[PDB]
RNA sequence: AGAACUGGCGAUGCGGGAUGAACCGAACGUAGAGUUAAGGUGCCGGAAUACACGCUCAUCAGACACCACAAAAGGUGUUAGUUCAUCUAGACAGCCGGACGGUGGCCAUGGAAGUCGGAAUCCGCUAAGGAGUGUGUAACAACUCACCGGCCGAAUGAACUA
RNA sequence: GCAGUCAAGCGUUCAUAGCGACAUUGCUUUUUGAUUCUUCGAUGUCGGCUCUUCCUAUCAUACCGAAGCAGAAUUCGGUAA
């Protein structure tokens, strides 16, 4: 796409280390970034998070990037997310209506700032989860989506500029 | 959609002249570097050229008068045009770039 | 409360601010009554003289009191109220910035009049010879009447150029006191033309008010000069 | 519910009054 | 108008803060300024807390003591000229003068036969429309106040009547000295137009 | 998050006859004829022949859908309103003091007075808004019935005269004196 | 029962498939452009025929449709996408005229520095002139 | 008030911040041209009435720090989000509607017997009909509800959080 | 000084007609303290008089709510300078 929203880059690394018959053992996490400033920085909070360890110690082996693979099109991002309002991080799944990856960043953050709560210092999420489009809920948006696919439905929702025309 | 609107946008003073016998009022030649289009130019005029007034640097006056002109008709046509000025300039800025 | 205790009424209203002098000798009424009634044989206004005062009785009546009945004594204030010429209808129109005067009609009389017109009202009491009126320029009541016409196509609420006649006996000045009275009636167009009809001669007292009616007097009050807080507040 | 109603009507804010009952 | 030396505008449904922006611009410009139709300018937002405002401002015209100013103006003219000098720099004499540029007139002043015109998106239709907490038209915002407004309605009405009248013969008689193209026309040129303009 | 939405269609009666131009309507039926603009944002409520009014909207919200029940109850009273009419039935009540009500309609602005209230000299009268039209069928002095078509204009008047009774300084408990709603309001009628 | 109500109206609604929309800002440009598919109601995928009009996905709402409605079904892909211009036609034409349109009305006028050009312009006046001449009738 | 560790003011201009010793940018010979910081782009006021979206309608609100206030309590059916349950096998608002039999159940006490206190808890038949939900009398003494059915049709309510 | 929350409790019975502790959050700047910023080449003291302008936390009047308002004196409270 043009400029952004957030191409997941697959992060990998070792660790990579000491003199001991230890040594950490391989892994991944891919987060949704925008390049390689971000990139780094993600897995240094996930390190963080999760692991451990140090920044010496995660080693980055390699880098590879995200655009599009199935269409642009049409999940309904199923979203794991942590909203950080008013003291820390409180949990959330949120499904909602996206055409992509590139997209779901933007609605989320959306809906963290207004809705939630949010501001500077976050972060993020923890997982994006793809869905059947008859599965979808929680709801108010995609709903009526799922029913376009449906269709006739289509034939509905063809609503938006309608009542501007005159024939 | 449009018009101008559009910043761009550089220019040159050619000279301003404080003419009277006393007759005449005051003229001011600007020749913008490639700029506009001679459609751009000729559907239009009355585009107002805005130049700010600034620190160049060292110490000029640095003043909250920012000044605005006026294309009155063009002289030249595709490149050159004819301006006036109204206001007060900051000191002797012929020369000076042209710019929204 | 800083102070006072203990506390009472500010003496001397802001209302009657500023306490100056008047623009004008003659008192001048801002608004007048309404058209309701009958047409401009009904000036909104008459002008008269202060007298002094005199003293009536009256056969009374508030049957609440045991004091009620018989004749009581009431105060009376005798103003000398001559015969007044409405010289002209001037038209005030309404619009928007204000009102602008389209005409004033003119009687064939007034003659020392206009003299009086010329006297403060215009200046210089018989000071150099003239001072001037203009005269009916030449059978031209077809100017005055044009602008009529035009008077009846809007609305003030049609208007009257009046004088009083001091001459009468009271004061040794002869000069008039040029007035703008307001004519409040009927329908518009009757309204004009009675206004019309007014102009044409004097009007009295008895043309206006009948007897009793309650009236709303303006006048400017008497003069003392310079003065301190104690008398004026 | 009909308590709360009646100590608010009498002396609360209007708007105070409503919701909770609800 | 958008030109040197027209200037007239319309007020008709026109935002009164954005009408006041250009309005000291183009003062600021040089232009001498004559807003028209004042009453029927819209300023958004209820009416009860845009007059909760304007009391407090009547209040504080209440004093100082003293006599000579401060003034809370009452009507449609009178609003939009307090609103170019809070626009405009009030401090300086550059300022001052546009200021006496401006004159604010209410329904019509005396002909101006010349169309009032609208600026590019000024108008409050398109600029409510999610919407509109209401919308507030300043001639209903000054009967509240007190009347040069009440004369000056008066006065739209009569200008409006009047004008509504020569539209409708005005209009009759261009379609009837337009219908040219009702196509006459083609006669080779209607394909120079087509071309001439074209390459 | 939402909404968008979509048209609502009620058949309109052979009864009835509506017509339309922008955004006021005109309800018309024998009992006689409404008038009420029903303007809103991006809503329509259009007629799909003169054999149903039927209600659209580009656009939806929360409030949106608030107006468009708001408008659908509306045009229902109005509808029902030129047919049936609606009816007040309202009973005087008078403890002490002799309640003397009439509407004087025929010599006059139309009002209803009500004289000797509470004792009171003064007589306390209101209009009647629209034309909603009320005949007091006296017997003793109880019963009053207030017709008309619109709903709006006829709820108004009943609710007026039961303003005018109120005596909010003294208890209401114990001066029952006033008019009060007997009923709401109403059915049909054969004739 | 001859002719029915009215009703205040009418319709305009399509944003599906059918609708041909019309340029907000973006690009290094504009151009003009159909819905394919449908997303939800913010997302929309708009393609077009020929040339460069890329595909874009966008949040539709500035982006704006135009009067203009060509007929297919809902559901497309690149090869019906192909088929339903050249069969539909006349939207091009309709195209160049005028409803928030006007692009060759446009391009027609753009393309005038000349000697040649200007004499033609000049031209269609000298022709009103004859034509309001001829409105006068003497 | 009185220490520590450090920068500034004092003795440091200029640009930003309405003004304003020590806040941000910045350390300044002169002069010019260019381009930038901080911070800003409706007007005053450079410079966008910018672009994608979402909430808000109180004029909240145009605010890093600051004589910038606003809390406990926070309602809350405002919006949103979450967690647990109920729904096309038909929830839900309202309106409508039904109840035989083992059998008025042991303890204790003046006295519990559906319903003062204190047990087990099976079953008939079976749309369905609990050893019972509240309203009772000294105690007994009805009536409703449970549980069950319909008219309607699509979501639903409770807890926390911002 | 005044207010808000909570409501133990009392009010025959009844939290909330009224009264209302413990606890607890506020607000004001008009008592008192605290300070040592300002003035020691000088700010006239308390109090009172009189003249003005104001404030709202309203004592009365207006309009209203509740009551343990039968009337009726009343009590509490809202709006309101």
């Amino acid at each position: 796409m043009g400029a952004f929203r957030f191409h997941q880059y697959q992060v990998v690394g070792r660790g990579l280390p000491t003199p001991t018959d230890e040594h950490p053992k391989i892994y991944r996490m891919k987060l949704w970034a925008t390049n390689e400033v971000r990139a780094k920085s993600k897995f240094w909070y996930f390190l963080r998070k999760l692991k451990k360890v140090k920044k010496s110690n995660g080693q980055i082996l390699a880098i590879n990037e995200i655009f599009e693979k199935n269409p642009t099109t049409i999940k309904n991002y199923g979203i794991w997310l942590r909203y950080q309002s008013r003291t820390g991080y409180h949990n959330m799944y949120k499904e909602y209506r996206d055409t992509t990856l590139n997209g779901a960043v933007e609605q989320m953050y959306t809906e963290m700032a207004s809705r939630h709560r949010v501001r500077f210092p976050c972060i993020q999420i923890i997982k994006t989860a793809t869905v059947h489009f008859k599965l979808c809920k929680r709801d108010n948006t995609k709903q009526f989506h799922k029913s376009d696919i449906k269709f006739p439905l289509v034939y509905r929702k063809v609503r938006p500029p309608t009542r501007k025309l005159k024939t | 959609m449009a018009e101008s609107h559009r910043l761009y946008v550089k220019g040159k003073h050619l000279s301003y002249q404080r003419s009277k016998r006393v007759n005449n009022p005051n003229v001011s030649l600007i020749k913008i570097e490639g700029v506009a289009t001679p459609q751009d130019a000729q559907f239009y005029l009355g585009k107002r050229i805005a130049y700010v007034y600034r620190a160049s640097k060292e110490v000029r006056g640095s003043k909250i008068r920012v000044m605005w002109g006026k294309v009155t008709r063009t002289h030249g046509n595709s490149g050159v045009v004819r301006a006036t000025f109204r206001n007060n300039l900051p000191a002797k800025t012929f020369g000076a770039s042209v710019r929204i | 409360m800083s102070h006072r205790k203990y506390e009472a009424p500010r003496h001397g209203h802001l209302g009657f601010l500023p306490r100056k002098r008047a623009a004008s000798i003659r008192a001048r009424v801002k608004a007048f009554p309404k058209d309701d009634r009958s047409k401009p044989v009904a000036l909104t206004s008459f002008l008269g003289y202060k007298a002094g005062m005199t003293t009536i009785v009256r056969d009374l009546d508030r049957p609440g009191s045991k004091f009620h009945k018989r004749e009581v004594v009431e105060a009376v204030t005798v103003v000398d109220t001559p015969p007044v010429v409405v010289v002209g209808v001037v038209g005030y129109v309404e619009t928007p910035r204000g009102l602008r005067s389209l005409t004033t009609v003119w009687a064939e009389h007034l003659s020392d009049e206009v003299k009086r017109r010329f006297y403060k009202n215009w200046y210089k009491s018989k000071k150099k010879a003239f001072t001037k009126y203009s005269a009916k320029y030449a059978q031209d009541g077809a100017g005055i009447e044009r602008e009529l016409a035009r008077i009846k196509k809007y609305a003030s609420v049609v208007r009257v150029l009046v004088h009083t006649q001091i001459r009468k006996t009271p004061l040794a000045q002869k000069k008039a006191h040029l007035a703008e009275i307001q004519l409040n009636g009927g329908s518009i167009s009757e309204k004009v033309d009675w206004a019309r009809e007014h102009f044409e001669k004097t009007v009295a007292v008895d043309s206006v008010f009948e007897q009793n009616e309650m009236i709303d007097a303006i006048a400017v009050t008497k003069g003392h000069g310079f003065e301190g807080v104690t008398h004026r507040w | 519910k009909f308590r709360r109603n009646h100590k608010h009507a009498l002396h609360g804010t209007a708007k105070a009054l409503a919701a909770a009952k609800k | 108008m958008s030109v040197e030396p027209v200037v007239v505008i319309d007020g008709k449904g026109h935002l009164v803060g954005r009408l006041a922006s250009v309005v000291a611009k183009q003062l600021l410009n040089g232009q001498k300024i004559v807003v028209v139709r004042a009453e029927e300018l819209n300023i958004s937002g209820e009416f009860f807390r845009n007059k909760l405002k304007y009391h407090d401002f009547l209040r504080k015209a209440t004093a100082f003591n003293k006599t000579r100013g401060p003034f809370h103006f009452r009507a449609p003219s009178r609003i939009f000229y307090k609103a170019l000098r809070g626009m405009v720099s009030h401090k300086t004499a550059r300022g001052k003068a546009a200021l006496e540029r401006l004159k604010v007139f209410e329904g019509i002043p005396p002909p101006y036969d010349k169309k009032k015109r609208v600026v590019v998106p000024q108008a409050l239709r398109v600029l409510r429309l999610k919407p509109g907490r209401k919308y507030t038209t300043l001639g209903k915002l000054s009967t509240s106040v007190g009347w040069k407004y009440e004369d000056v309605v008066a006065k739209l009405e009569a200008k409006r009547k009047v004008s509504s009248a020569e539209y409708y013969a005005k209009k009759r008689a261009f379609t009837k000295k337009v219908a040219s193209a009702n196509a006459t026309a083609a006669e080779s040129d209607v394909a120079k137009q087509l071309a001439a303009l074209g390459y | 998050m939402k909404y968008i939405q979509t048209e609502q269609q009620i058949e309109v009666p052979e009864g009835v006859t509506v017509s339309i131009k922008s955004r006021i309507v005109k309800v018309v039926g024998p009992r006689g004829t409404l008038t009420k603009n029903l303007k809103h944002i991006d809503v329509t409520f259009t007629k799909v022949n003169n054999q149903l009014i039927k209600v659209a909207v580009h656009n939806g919200g929360r409030k949106h859908v608030a107006a468009l029940r708001t408008v659908k109850s509306l045009v229902d009273n109005m509808i029902t309103g030129v047919t049936k009419g609606y009816k007040y039935k309202m009973r005087y009540v008078y403890a002490h003091f002799p309640i003397n009500v009439n509407i004087v309609e025929k010599d006059g602005a139309k009002f209803i007075e009500v004289r000797n209230f509470l004792g009171d000299k003064k007589i306390r009268n209101v209009p009647v808004r629209d034309g909603v039209t009320i005949e007091f069928s006296t017997n003793v002095k109880d019963e009053i019935v207030l017709s008309g078509n619109s709903v709006e204009d006829v709820s108004q008047n009943a609710a007026d005269l039961q303003q005018i009774c109120r005596v909010r300084n003294k208890d209401i408990r114990k001066f029952l004196d006033g008019i009060y709603v007997s009923h709401k309001g109403f059915i049909t009628e054969d004739l | 029962m001859s002719t029915d109500s009215i009703v205040k109206a009418s319709n305009w609604r399509l944003v599906e498939v059918g609708r041909v929309v019309l340029i907000k800002k973006g690009q290094s440009a504009g151009k003009l452009a159909a819905i394919v598919e449908i997303i939800d109601q913010k997302k929309v995928l708009i393609d077009g025929p020929k040339a460069g009009v890329p595909r874009q996905a966008i949040n539709l709402g500035q982006v704006v449709l135009t009067p203009l409605t060509f007929a297919l079904p809902r559901g497309a892909r690149t090869a019906t996408v192909s088929k339903k211009w050249a069969a539909a036609a006349v939207c091009e034409k309709w195209a160049a005229s005028s409803w928030a349109k006007k692009i060759a009305q446009r391009e027609r006028r753009a393309a005038l520095t000349d000697f040649e050009r200007f004499q033609v312009m000049v031209l269609r006046k000298q022709k009103r002139y004859t034509v309001k001449k001829a409105l006068a009738k003497a």
